[PDB]
RNA sequence: AAAAAAAAAAAAAAAAAAAAAAAAAAAUUUUUUUUUUUUUUUU
RNA sequence: UAUAUAAUAGAAUAAGAUAAGUUUUUUUUUUUUUUUUUUUUUUUUUUUUUU
């Protein structure tokens, strides 16, 4: 809806510290994204929830992984047992996705400073699969520079022909 | 982001197939033709004109009429000029099943079918039910009251129009009489005697067949109405037809429909 | 001292233009029924 | 002088969340307040003419 209740954000906040055990994959992926976009961030809560999904990483969905990592990455919080655990993952998902979403994971895997040639090469096939929207969302034409500002021209040369291109 | 020519070959491939489908794949048909409809909705503004006539018919025959698909129908309304009768007839379905169907287009709608030289039963058929839809589109219990009986007039006047030339065409089966007959008695138009005679003179030569061979069909209702519409019509439209199924009753050669 | 004419100031009434502020409602009657097969292509 | 047959019935009755496929004027009327212009009326001041 767009509203700020920044009290109630607060008491719950305390409450899922609390209730930290019982999240499930939609409960991580849904209360991880709301603290992101609204600002409130709890280091002991976000410590916790992060660990919790280290082992609860195989039972994300397409929507789940991609959003989680975004929201992670965005705010800053990189644990490391959840970067591998959840970078591990990508690549038996990879074929579901979309291209926005594909185009949030490798931004929040480049901010992940990975890597690996085994977690990014289905990644980089399913990103020129679907280049067409890849390229054409504007909400994000910043995001691809830091991207190919980690990455290089050296990682993927039918990509970076199609970045310097027009379009 | 899906290419002009590529629609335009998945739905014909889709299309021509459809007439004999296993039934475990119909689904799957319907979702790829949902999948990819907004595409079509968007490019609506680019279809050539018999194009617009294939993808609807296409997408009916899958018993699917999505509202996205809705202003293609409505450009058919507005490019009519352009169609052969047949084509006109085919629209006239069409948009009476995609909720399109209103007085003003079906007015328009009934010149093309007038002005061919020889009619065909599929535009007749469609003649007459539209007409009867638009005749029951009217409502005299309403916010318009006024000008109820001068638009039922109307509509009987072209009904007489088409129905004066009803004698040149040939009529497939009963049930495309029946439909005919049932217009032209629930709307109260007149039609010429020799029209009539035509009528019941093929009815009578077709039915001959299904008794005379004892088995192939007529259930006994249909000759039920027959005998009926002749008898309000009068016995000299055929006075062999009238003891001829008289007789095929008195036999039992026409079973009941739920039998 | 009175009358007429011209100019300036003030008050009231009418008309036109610009700006700012406030208000605009509703009453269940919408539609159904073909045997339709006419896209075009080197995938 | 043979190696082979197989058939009976009854009932009427309803549970309930999957992160989805629009957007193409903005304007008219009434009332109040302020500012500008024009017309009419009243008051004051100055100048000219006549008695």
């Amino acid at each position: 809806i767009g509203i700020n209740n920044p009290e109630l954000f607060d008491n719950l906040a305390e409450r899922a510290l609390a209730v930290v055990q019982d999240h499930d994959a939609r409960d991580i992926s849904k209360t991880v994204t709301a603290l992101a976009h609204f600002g409130l961030k709890d280091e002991e809560l976000f410590k916790r929830l992060a660990s919790h999904a280290a082992s609860i990483a195989d039972q994300f969905d397409a929507m789940g992984l991609v959003n989680t990592a975004h929201a992670f990455a965005r705010t800053n919080f990189l644990q490391q047992d959840m970067a591998v655990a959840l970078s591990e993952r990508s690549v038996y998902v990879c074929r579901l996705l979309d291209a926005g979403e594909t185009r949030r994971l490798l931004w929040a895997l480049a901010k992940f400073q990975v890597r690996d040639p085994k977690i990014l090469t289905p990644v980089f096939n399913r990103c020129l699969a679907l280049h067409y929207d890849f390229f054409a969302d504007p909400t994000g034409s910043e995001e691809i520079e830091e991207i190919f500002d980690f990455y290089g021209p050296n990682f993927c040369p039918p990509l970076y022909q199609l970045y310097i291109s027009r379009g | 982001n899906i290419d002009m020519s590529s629609v335009k070959a998945f739905s014909t491939r889709l299309f021509k197939t459809r007439r004999g489908c296993a039934k475990e794949t119909l689904d799957i048909r319907r979702k790829v033709l949902l999948a990819m409809s907004r595409r079509v909705g968007v490019l609506a503004n680019d279809f050539d004109l018999p194009s617009l006539l294939g993808v609807l018919q296409c997408y009916t025959v899958h018993d699917l009429t999505p509202f996205h698909l809705e202003p293609l129908a409505i450009r058919a309304t507005n490019h009519v000029g352009d169609f052969t009768p047949h084509e006109c007839a085919t629209l006239a379905h069409v948009l009476r099943k995609w909720r399109t169907m209103r007085l003003e287009v079906c007015e328009r709608l009934v010149e093309r079918i007038c002005t061919s030289d020889q009619l065909t039963h599929h535009m007749a058929n469609a003649a007459m039910i539209a007409i009867r839809t638009c005749f029951n589109q009217v409502s005299d219990g309403g916010r318009n009251a006024m000008n109820a009986e001068p638009t039922r007039q109307k509509l009987r006047a072209m009904g007489e129009q088409i129905g004066c030339r009803l004698d040149e065409v040939e009529y497939p089966a009963l049930p495309v009489i029946l439909s005919i007959l049932d217009v032209v008695v629930t709307l109260k138009i007149y039609v010429p005697k020799k029209c009539l005679q035509v009528i019941f003179s093929q009815a009578n030569d077709m039915v001959a067949i299904v008794m005379e061979q004892k088995d192939d069909p007529i259930t006994a209702e249909e000759g039920r109405q027959l005998q009926a519409l002749l008898s309000h019509y009068g016995n000299d439209l055929a006075p062999e037809l009238s003891q001829r199924m008289k007789e095929a009753f008195r036999e039992g050669v026409l079973p009941d429909e739920a039998s």
